[PDB]
């Protein structure tokens, strides 16, 4: 769930 | 130059998994006139020509493009769901329409509840969303939803949803 606004799942 | 009610910031997020999200997140520039907006929009890649996994956002000056921001913390988004086949026909015109709803302050009295908008370009299907400050404000969220759907000219059978950022992190309303 990596996307603009929710970067906690981009790690 | 015709001034806007608010100063806005355009953000780009790059899909490059050999770099951190901070390094891939870029504030392109800010504007507070119609002329400066159009100048910016016509010097950046169309949403439809972004590489898969790339995002654009427009947020009011001072609001970070993050749900953890104080102005987004307790807010949510109206989500527009576009299939693969809609990208050429709808993505750019819907994203442009969305940007005009923000800078044009098109939500009447509940325009202050608007934080920004995001477009997600993905192989599985694209997304546009308008971000609001408080998912508890039923009149505000409902009015924004109705006006936004009318402005995109979506028919009744295409049901758009509002999700709180709390629920997304882990539909409160529909039109
Ligand atoms: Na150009």
């Amino acid at each position: 769930a990596c996307e603009m606004g929710f970067f906690q799942d981009c790690g | 130059k015709h001034p806007l009610q608010n100063r806005w910031a355009l953000w780009f997020f790059k899909n490059d998994k050999s770099k951190t999200w901070q390094a891939n997140l870029r504030l392109i520039s800010k504007f507070d006139t119609v002329e400066d907006f159009w100048a910016l929009y016509n010097h950046i890649q169309l949403s439809s020509n972004l590489m898969p996994g790339c995002d654009y956002s427009l947020f009011k000056d001072g609001i970070e493009p993050m749900w953890e921001d104080e102005k987004n913390k307790r807010g949510g988004r109206w989500l527009i769901t576009l299939n693969k086949q809609q990208r050429r026909s709808d993505l750019d015109r819907f994203w442009l329409e969305t940007l005009l709803c923000l800078i044009g302050e098109s939500f009447d009295d509940y325009s202050d509840d608007v934080c920004g908008a995001v477009v997600n370009v993905r192989a599985k299907g694209d997304k546009i969303a308008i971000w609001t400050t408080e998912c508890e404000n039923r009149e505000a969220v409902t009015h924004i939803g109705r006006v936004y759907k009318e402005r995109l000219g979506l028919p009744p059978k295409i049901v758009i949803g509002y999700q709180s950022h709390a629920d997304t992190a882990t539909n409160r309303f529909v039109v």
